[PDB]
């Protein structure tokens, strides 16, 4: 039995962007903590063999200098709204010479949200949603912020999220440690630990990666050897 | 402004080229190159308005290396000469032409050598020799007066050199130094540069 | 408001089949039966016009139509389908003598209604023609009939039959009819094969007739056509 | 024109046509690719040696550039747009930036090409997958591979195609510095690993070699008969007196 | 060029000089200038003779399919409802000045027709640049109501005023007479005009040029 | 003008079971000579050429788009083309840029491939045919040649002097033309065979 | 069930069942309420969070000046109708250079609504909107829903469990056109509280306000901003 | 307008002066003429001010999305090639530009005439603007490739002065960078009034 | 009109084209057509389903279409696609021709058609061309050629093939008597009117129901020629007097 991609269920919700959102249930783990000392953003690379160069993946990217993203389940996906993310910031500066709100941004994105149909549209329109979950980290004039938006276009701000897999397990850990003036390394520390937890392979200092955003320092994501510095210390 | 020359032997092509890039009254550039590779055994030499002569025979470069790459074989200069000239000949009713004159110089392992002579509207020409701008004026005729379709490439630098020293003695424009290449069954080889050592 | 629907009606079956381009054929091997004979120095095409009631005016819609001053056409099938690919048929020879200054040759003219006619089975939204046509034609001294069928194929005839009993039509021609005939043995025995099925009295009102020498293509006057079915003249 | 979703999501979050596109990979003559210092190496199996047809017509081996090569598994008329597509960018790359192409920037562009098959109306999904092998400037090899989905991953050695899984255990168990420490080396390894899944000939087997500044190098197959021969013998002279 | 047209009791005289001038040189001395639009139908050109040539014929070709389609033949005022709409679609880019005549099942019907667009019905019509002379002609000696072969004189004699007064015009006289049941396509009708015969022979012998170069090709 | 920016001559010329067709030999660019062999004659099928003068670039590409329809003609068709179709052919691909024209005014000369019988012809820059039973000119040299055929061609020559004739008319109507001549060729055809030859002409 | 997946498809008994399951969108969404005095009209809505690590979302968004909106159901089309209401306000100041009257930007928005619920294809706007509002006929509030049909309320709620809200304001209909701007949001307030059940009540982390006005801008206030209005409320117990 | 930029050993030196007019009329002598594309990406202005800066800002928006997407930082050569393209597409618009992307890159130092008739050129020394002629006339005589950083400053600065004093729509004060292998630094923002006490007594 | 649409560029669950499989299947009941690679030449030789005794015959041929002055090609399944197709491939072998000024390489003549195919094959919704292909030709490149085409789009290069009814018996029986590097066009035609005799179902073999084309190359031009009947019939006496020659040896 096939229906358009824009049919209502009788509950009320559009059956491709639910699909969609089990889709994700699929996509590796991540979790992202907002601090007033700045934004973390932890992710597993999940290797499926050793014969893949493991800094070949890349699930957190940055959107600008101030902006970070993670995102989970169809990376193919992602590419697409995280290029068009890093456009929207570059054309913001270009117009009022000053950098976007990170909220802006994830708006900007979440305007991709419902733009899929059949008739009565453009021959280069989008025939499905975007099977992905996504997790902004920035720093602005309103400090460090953290996002995260789903395939029914909904984004909201969140002091710590996981998506991902794992992630109702990971969220109840991350309620369970979190409070409005940790520090970047308890932040740090509990999302490796939370993730250790979740992850079904042995952590280690590639098989994830993990990337900070700081006032007084640009969107940095950690070495091989930074990590292993915060890994002694499990 | 621009010179091109080109002699043709028995098995090879020679070429020369100024490497003047000149605006207003000042010299910009003394080691400009208006020669492109476009095949192992082809030279595109390209002159005339700014923007046109560089865009043109890049586009032309890229689709000759696009040709190579999707069939395996390179065009053959005849073939090349046609394409640029149907390139050209399309662009010259519509908003956007170009202002370029062209030699292509290049030898196939069938044919033998050949230099094709291109007006800006398109129109190509297979000759012995040929030459473009204002320099050509004092040339042709020289090469007229001395060229045999036996010369030798000693003989046919030896003739570059006359042609080149008459623009150093009549015409008014400056031109001290000429790039020089040559094209066999071996391809593109590049001969030691033509200068007369004003200053 | 309306746009169109941009996929084919017309797919193969998993035996290979384009099963609406054979129940169009099936369409065709259900109407009234026409006769072409190419005959020497001149074609003959004849078909059963036979009407349902007193009332209809038989002047008035004609099967056998001119599509140039050289070339004919007679059909079998759905007659709106043959009416519309008569005015692109037209339509197409005009365009070649705008081009050439030169009359369409009859296998050109069948080529190209062929191709649209192959178009109807590919393009989205549309079903086939339900029509097999005979085409007459008279081009550099020799005659010429095809017959141009649903899926867009044709094929050159000396004589053949179409529409209902086309079989026993056809065998009737390969026996009783062969070359070096001229035109109005190539008539009578066109006549006469159609008589091979014509249910009831074949009057000269009853079927229509047209012809295509070297002076051109017409149809044949009613008076004419009586004076043929008086069995003799 | 024909604007409709070809590709939508199942209850399950499934994208069923892309796992289709996978399946008719999976239907496809096994390819591999090891990546060596001063090497790399890519060999496809199954020619569908006919004899009666011409190899150099079927290769499933084609250069993107001077500077990249590529093999595939699936369908091959696919592969041949997805390929053309390739070129043209390789060279629309060198016009609108004087320096040539990276390995990395080509497979994300066939990458992003087969995404967008996947998302886009009236399409439907390129049925291969690819393994794009190269040197970019700075000298160092690299080895990428591509797939139905859009998504693509760098590798030390891969294998595609009909028994996948296979040569790729194999290649996990055979893949050391000590191997591919000579370019002959290299090559034989390769050999040894589609020998693995082919039908154990040698007249089976096509193999391409890209090394440093040096054009694509396809090998004849006396050379390959040698290597398979010098592989049988070190399949004898460490293997036989052993065990 | 002279062109004109004429109503006469019975039907219509078309009438036309054979002079193709190119500038101020003589190309042809044979030109065509009368058209075939419809078996009932003609048409005289004058103005750029490319598009006289394609806008008659394309006319042609429509008005074939109009009465194909009919089965009737083709009436004059479609014919001029077809050139005047599409001339004035083009505002006078077509340089098309054309002189239309027909017998129809309302009888005799001829037009002057415009590059513009405008038209005008009239007994008698003259175009081109020896269209004064012509009508000088008609304007002293037209009656209504002629008989054929006085409508025949008369025509021919415009067109020899235009080709005797006008440098555009010359060579022989075309006329094309159409009548309820009869068409007479006279052409030429009379040459008024010829070249002085030959006093020398300026023949020259096998040999007289000399050929740097020969090749012969055997054909089937 | 824009056809005086080459120059160059085409002449076409009738036989009795014969035709003939000339061009002069010269690419130049204003006053300047290029080339000394530039084709203006072109083959369209057996027995059947071409002569285009005037724009070069348009002489070449006019030739190469008829070149392009005329095979595709003879495929669809199974017949060699026919001179009048072919004169009708070129007379609707000038037309087609009756806004933006090709600067070339074409001549036509063939013998009808199923009988034998001498056709020729020739076109405005928008396609306008003119056929005669004498002979038709087309360059820079017009008139000249004009002046030439009208005093040298009789009506029913046989090879050998329709050569001699358009060979005479071409060298001296060309040779009072600065802008057109540096050699010419003429190809004299007949059922048989076809004679192509370079005259011995002034190269200034 | 063959009359579902379609909106060009009437079922035999005259309905469209697509428009009416994408009515079911707004239930969906959190309680939201709108009430007028006459002079003031307010937006009063009961956020949500996702969990307890997430903020609430926003459900009270800014069109023009004298306008604005409380949203309920699908969030993405929340925004392309608040960009398109934007967009025509912005088109009218430009054009007239006054402000535009609420009723046709209501108009505006049922013209455009109506038209996808009649194409091949095409889907219904899954979302309810509430409209806060102040002209020259004085304060509005009006109601949007899905099936592109309109209302023009003297006070109105919608989302899950409204029905208790519907109930409240539908009791204290006769106080409103007399009240002040602090009664207003009062019982905009106890309207939003009846949609709870007893465990739990309003706070200044799940409810925003906003309000507009003859004296006042529209206007929106969360946070601590909203404990001003709270803070004046009668702790309703069980 | 004149602007002067020349490669040697240790870099690029990039020079302008800062007037601007509109006819005789001077509007301005505060021009930043020296565009900072990039903290790697330097341009200079010549022609139409707003051509100049809003294309070299597109540009520079081009490259920061080029820096992200590759993951590396864009060449000399592509990013005067993307801006010569941008610009040809506007060919006979009227759009006066006359710039030099000047940079460091995998190459070394990058130097590049941009013009908006179509030129683009890599060279050693180039001078763009109404008083180029006579900048050329000291710079020629005064480079070479092995100056020291001091000399090469003093150079720049001295042929941008000449030239403020032969040409009228030149003047107001002599702004010089230098492009280092780490980046551009802002070495000087010297007034032409203090140059004439220092150079002339 | 989701509900009418037949979905015929979709994939099927084990990951193949439907429509071009059963298209395939269509070829397979068409008229049995083969070709073979000669040293010397290159030859097609065609099962005629049009027999009939009321036929007119009024062209060169019947399954023979001349592409280009040193190409030719055969074709199998529905014929109207194949004139379609057909006139595609003169239309791109005129344009190369236009642009180059020199003939179209046969390979890339087939490819550019099998583009236009494998894009029917994945986005318009349209079913596609119900035909196969044989590409018979000489270029300057690659000398004498053998191509074949199927309606996916799919190409490759053969010494000898077969296509149509009864194929993969024809390739088999190639398959035994080819003669790599070892090929004739006198060879060549006695294996084409061998196999077409033992797999054309109609014993005895007429020449009035098998139709041969044979490319050649002569004096610097191509040449490509129809055989006559009476060629036919000599081949065909010729297979029988051998036949009958190597089975008095028993």
């Amino acid at each position: 039995y096939d229906r358009g991609v824009n049919t209502f269920s009788p509950e009320g919700r559009l059956f491709q962007v639910e699909y969609a959102i089990e889709a994700i249930k699929l996509g590796s783990t991540a979790i992202g903590i907002q601090t007033s000392e700045g934004v973390c953003l932890a992710v597993e690379k999940r290797i499926t063999s050793p014969l893949m160069e493991p800094s070949s993946i890349e699930k957190i990217v940055e959107i600008d200098a101030h902006i970070g993203c993670a995102m989970s389940g169809l990376i193919a996906d992602a590419k697409t709204l995280i290029d068009k993310a890093r456009v929207e910031t570059q054309n913001h500066w270009f117009t009022y010479n000053e950098t976007m709100t990170v909220e802006s941004v994830t708006q900007a994105v979440s305007n991709l949200a419902l733009q899929f149909g059949e008739e009565d549209a453009d021959p280069g329109a989008m025939s499905r949603p975007f099977g992905v979950a996504l997790l902004f980290g920035g720093v602005d004039e309103k400090g460090p912020q953290l996002f995260h938006m789903d395939p029914s276009g909904t984004f909201v701000q969140c002091d710590a999220r996981a998506i991902g897999s794992a992630s109702e397990g990971a969220q109840s850990s991350l309620q369970e440690v979190y409070h409005k003036s940790m520090t970047l390394k308890e932040a740090i520390k509990s999302s490796l630990i939370i993730l250790k937890q979740v992850m079904e392979e042995k952590l280690n200092a590639t098989n994830i990666e993990l990337a900070t955003v700081q006032p007084g320092q640009n969107f940095h994501m950690f070495t091989k050897e930074e990590l292993e510095e915060v890994i002694k210390d499990i | 402004m621009e010179y091109l020359i080109g002699i043709q032997g028995p098995d090879y092509v020679l070429v020369a080229s100024d490497r003047v890039a000149a605006s207003n009254i000042v010299q910009m550039k003394d080691d400009h190159d208006k020669m492109f590779k476009m095949s192992e055994k082809i030279l595109l030499l390209c002159v005339g308005e700014a923007g046109d002569t560089v865009q043109f025979a890049e586009y032309i470069q890229k689709n000759v290396q696009l040709y190579k790459m999707r069939n395996g074989y390179e065009l053959s200069p005849t073939a090349a000469a046609n394409f640029t000239r149907r390139n050209l000949a399309d662009c010259l009713r519509s908003r956007t032409p170009y202002h370029v004159n062209l030699l292509l110089a290049g030898y196939d392992e069938h044919e033998g050598p050949a230099l094709y002579y291109m007006d800006y509207l398109a129109a190509l020409a297979k000759a012995p020799f040929a030459a473009h701008g204002y320099g050509a004026f004092l040339t042709l005729s020289i090469l007229d007066r001395y060229y045999t379709p036996t010369i030798s490439r000693e003989r046919a630098v030896e003739l570059l050199r006359k042609c080149l020293e008459e623009l150093q003695k009549r015409f008014i424009l400056n031109l001290p130094t000429f790039s020089v290449r040559i094209i066999d069954k071996n391809g593109i080889h590049d001969l030691d540069n033509i200068s007369f050592p004003k200053q | 408001a309306e746009r169109g629907y941009s996929f084919s009606l017309t797919t193969f079956s998993p035996s290979g089949k384009l099963v609406q381009i054979e129940y169009a054929l099936a369409a065709v091997a259900g109407g009234a039966p026409s006769v072409g004979i190419k005959a020497a120095n001149g074609v003959v095409l004849a078909t059963e016009k036979k009407q349902k009631s007193i009332l209809y005016d038989e002047r008035s819609v004609h099967k056998v139509e001119p599509i140039t001053k050289h070339i004919g056409l007679v059909y079998s099938g759905m007659g709106p389908d043959y009416r519309v690919l008569v005015h692109r048929a037209r339509k197409l020879a005009q365009q070649y003598y705008l081009v050439y200054q030169e009359p369409i040759p009859t296998a050109q003219l069948v080529q190209r209604v062929a191709s649209v006619m192959q178009e109807y089975t590919q393009s989205g939204g549309v079903r086939p023609f339900g029509v097999s046509l005979l085409i007459c034609g008279w081009n550099e001294g020799r005659p010429y009939l095809f017959q141009s069928d649903p899926s867009g194929a044709y094929f050159a005839w000396k004589a053949t039959a179409m529409g209902k009993n086309y079989v026993n039509g056809k065998t009737f021609l390969e026996k009783r009819y062969n070359e070096d005939l001229e035109l109005e043995d190539a008539i009578h025995t066109a006549i006469l094969t159609l008589k091979e099925s014509f249910e009831g009295q074949m009057t000269e009102d009853n079927i229509e007739v047209g012809i295509c020498n070297e002076a051109g293509f017409r149809r044949l006057t009613p008076t004419e056509v009586k004076d043929y079915l008086a069995a003799i003249a | 024109s024909y604007d409709r979703a070809i590709t939508v999501f199942s209850p399950d979050g499934h994208l069923f046509q892309v796992e289709y596109a996978q399946e008719a990979v999976k239907k496809g003559s096994t390819a591999v690719g090891v990546r060596g210092r001063d090497i790399v190496v890519l060999g496809v199996e199954k020619k569908s040696v006919a004899k009666l047809q011409d190899e150099r017509t079927v290769r499933k081996i084609c250069a993107l550039d001077d500077n990249v090569c590529m093999a595939f598994a699936g369908l091959t008329a696919d592969a041949r747009i997805v390929i053309n597509r390739a070129r043209v960018e390789c060279q629309s790359h060198r016009l609108t930036v004087e320096d040539p192409v990276t390995v990395e920037y080509i497979t994300r562009y066939i990458a992003s090409l087969k995404q967008r098959y996947t998302q886009s109306n009236g399409r439907r999904p390129f049925g291969i997958s690819a393994l794009i092998v190269g040197f970019d400037f700075d000298g160092t090899p690299r080895l990428y591979q591509t797939d139905p989905s859009g998504t693509y991953h760098a590798w030390k050695a891969n294998a595609i195609g009909r028994g996948a899984k296979s040569v790729r255990e194999f290649l996990e168990k055979n893949y050391t510095d000590e191997a591919i420490e000579t370019d002959d080396l290299t090559i034989k390894l390769v050999i040894k690993a589609l020998l693995e899944v082919v039908q154990s000939g040698g007249k089976n087997i096509e193999l391409a070699v890209m090394r440093r500044d040096q054009s694509l190098k396809i090998l004849n197959p006396e050379e390959i008969e040698k290597y398979v021969a010098e592989i049988e013998k070190e399949k004898e002279e460490n293997e036989k007196k052993k065990q | 060029t002279t062109i004109a047209g004429v109503v006469y009791k019975d039907g219509i005289v078309l009438g036309a000089d054979t002079r193709a001038t190119e500038g101020m040189v003589v190309a042809d001395k044979n030109c065509s200038k009368i058209h075939f639009i419809s078996p009932n139908i003609y048409c005289c050109g004058a103005g750029t003779a490319a598009d006289t040539d394609m806008t008659t014929q394309l006319i042609s070709s429509n008005l074939e399919l109009h009465s194909l389609s009919t089965g009737r033949l083709p009436r004059v005022v479609t014919a001029n409802r077809m050139l005047k709409q599409m001339l004035f679609r083009y505002q006078g880019y077509i340089g098309a000045a054309l002189v239309l005549g027909g017998v129809d099942v309302t009888g005799p019907h001829l037009y002057s027709i415009y590059p513009h667009g405008s038209t005008d019905k009239l007994p008698y019509v003259t175009m081109g640049s020896g269209s004064l002379a012509a009508m000088a002609v008609f304007e002293d000696k037209f009656r209504p109501d002629m008989e054929e072969e006085e409508a025949k004189n008369l025509v021919s004699e415009a067109i020899a005023a235009g080709i005797f007064n006008d440098l555009g015009s010359g060579s022989n006289i075309d006329l094309c007479v159409i009548s309820k049941n009869k068409l007479d396509f006279l052409r030429p009708y009379t040459v008024p005009n010829k070249k002085g015969t030959r006093l020398g022979r300026y023949r020259c012998e096998k040999g007289t040029t000399a050929v740097l170069t020969e090749k012969i090709t055997p054909l089937e | 003008s824009i056809m005086s920016y080459n120059g160059g001559a085409v002449m076409a010329m009738k036989g009795k079971n014969c035709v003939a067709i000339a061009a002069d030999r010269r690419f130049g660019i204003q006053a300047q000579m290029v080339t000394t062999d530039f084709q203006k004659i072109f083959p369209m099928g057996d027995r059947l050429y071409i002569g285009l003068a005037g724009l070069a670039t348009d002489v070449q590409t006019v030739a190469q788009r008829l070149k392009f329809r005329l095979n595709l003609y003879e495929l669809k068709e199974g017949r060699q083309i026919k001179p009048y179709t072919l004169m009708s052919m070129v007379a609707n691909l000038l037309y087609e840029k009756r806004f933006g024209p090709y600067y070339t005014e074409p001549v036509i000369a063939g013998l009808d491939p199923k009988t034998f019988k001498p056709f020729i012809c020739s076109l405005d820059l928008i396609g306008c045919p003119m056929v005669t039973d004498d002979f038709v000119v087309s360059g820079t040299c017009a008139e000249q040649m004009y002046g030439m055929c009208e005093s040298l061609w009789e009506p029913n020559m046989d090879p050998d002097h329709l050569f001699e004739t358009i060979s005479q008319a071409m060298l001296n109507a060309v040779d009072r033309d600065a802008v057109s001549g540096m050699g010419v060729i003429v190809h004299i055809i007949e059922k048989d065979k076809i004679t192509t030859r370079t005259l011995k002409a002034r190269m200034d | 069930n063959q009359y579902d997946n379609d909106v060009t498809v009437w079922s035999p008994q005259g309905r469209i069942h697509q428009i009416e399951y994408a009515m079911e969108a707004v239930k969906q969404g959190s309680a939201t309420v709108g009430l007028k005095s006459k002079t003031h009209a307010v937006l009063v809505a009961l956020k949500r969070a996702q969990s307890e690590l997430a903020a609430h979302q926003k459900k009270i968004l800014h069109v023009d000046n004298h306008i604005g909106i409380s949203i309920a159901g699908l969030t993405a089309d929340a925004r392309l109708l608040c960009n398109f209401m934007r967009q025509e306000c912005l088109d009218s100041r430009f054009v007239f250079d006054r402000p535009l009257p609420v009723s046709r930007l209501v108009s505006l928005i049922g013209s455009k609504t109506q038209i996808p619920t009649q194409r091949y294809g095409r889907r219904p706007y899954g979302v309810g909107l509430l409209i806060a509002g102040y002209d020259d006929m004085g304060p509005h509030i009006f109601q949007t829903c899905p099936s592109a049909n309109y209302f023009d309320c003297r006070a109105m709620s919608i989302g899950a469990r409204s029905q208790s809200a519907r109930t409240y304001l539908e009791r204290h209909m006769s106080e409103f056109m007399e009240c002040n701007l602090n009664e207003l949001v009062k019982h905009g307030l106890r309207a939003l509280r009846e949609t709870l059940p007893a465990e739990q009540d309003l706070t200044t982390k799940n409810v925003s306000i906003g309000i507009v006005g003859k004296d006042l801008e529209f206007t929106i206030y969360d946070d601590d901003d909203v404990s001003p209005f709270l803070e004046g409320l009668e702790e309703r117990p069980q | 307008t004149t602007t002067l930029a020349f490669k040697f050993r240790h870099g690029v030196i990039v020079a302008a002066d800062s007037r601007a007019t509109a006819g005789a009329y001077i509007a301005s002598q505060t021009v930043k003429k020296v565009i900072e594309i990039n903290p790697y990406l330097l341009g200079t202005m010549a022609g139409g001010a707003a051509d100049c800066s809003f294309w070299e800002r597109l540009l520079a928006r081009q490259c920061r999305i080029y820096e992200l997407r590759n993951k590396e930082r864009i060449s000399v050569a592509a990013a005067s090639k993307l801006l010569a393209n941008m610009v040809y597409q506007y060919k006979g618009m009227g759009l006066s530009m006359g710039t030099m992307i000047c940079g460091w890159d995998k190459r070394g130092p990058g130097l590049y005439y941009v013009d908006s008739e179509g030129n683009r050129i890599s060279g050693a020394t180039f001078s763009v603007g109404s008083g180029s002629v006579y900048a050329y006339g000291v710079m020629d005589r005064g480079y070479s490739y092995d100056l020291e950083v001091e000399q090469a400053y003093d150079l720049a600065r001295r042929a941008i002065y000449q030239a403020t004093y032969r040409d009228a729509y030149s003047g107001g004060a002599v702004n010089l960078y230098h492009v280092r292998e780490d980046g551009w630094i802002r070495v000087s923002s010297d007034n032409v009034a203090d140059l004439h006490e220092k150079y002339s007594g | 009109s989701r509900r009418y649409d037949s979905r015929t560029t979709i994939f099927s669950p084990e990951g193949r084209l439907y429509q071009v499989e059963y298209a395939m299947e269509a070829i397979g009941h068409a008229g049995t057509c083969l070709g073979i690679l000669a040293n010397d030449g290159v030859l097609l030789a065609a099962e005629r389903r049009n027999i009939h005794k009321l036929l007119d015959e009024v062209f060169f041929s019947e399954k023979i279409y001349k592409l280009n002055e040193d190409m030719a090609c055969s074709v199998a399944g529905i014929t109207s696609d194949a004139n379609v197709l057909t006139n595609e491939l003169r239309l791109i072998a005129q344009r190369y021709l236009l642009q180059y000024q020199e003939p179209i390489p046969c390979e890339q003549l087939v490819t550019a058609l099998c583009d236009i195919k494998q894009a029917y094959t994945q986005f318009g919704g349209k079913r596609p061309f119900g035909v196969s292909l044989l590409y018979i030709g000489w270029d300057k490149h690659y000398g004498f050629q053998l191509y074949q085409s199927d309606p996916s789009g799919n190409y490759g290069g053969w010494k000898a093939t077969c296509i149509g009814n009864n194929s993969a018996a024809a390739v088999s029986m190639l398959k035994q008597d080819y003669k790599e590097g070892e090929m004739t066009l006198k060879s060549a035609l006695a294996l084409a009117i061998k196999v077409l005799n033992k797999t054309m179902d109609v014993s005895k073999l007429s020449a009035e129901k098998v139709e041969i084309a044979t490319l050649t190359r002569e004096n610097g031009k191509t040449v490509i020629r129809v055989l006559k009947q009476k060629e036919v019939e000599q081949l065909i006496k010729k297979h029988e007097e051998e036949e009958a020659k190597a089975e008095r040896e028993k």
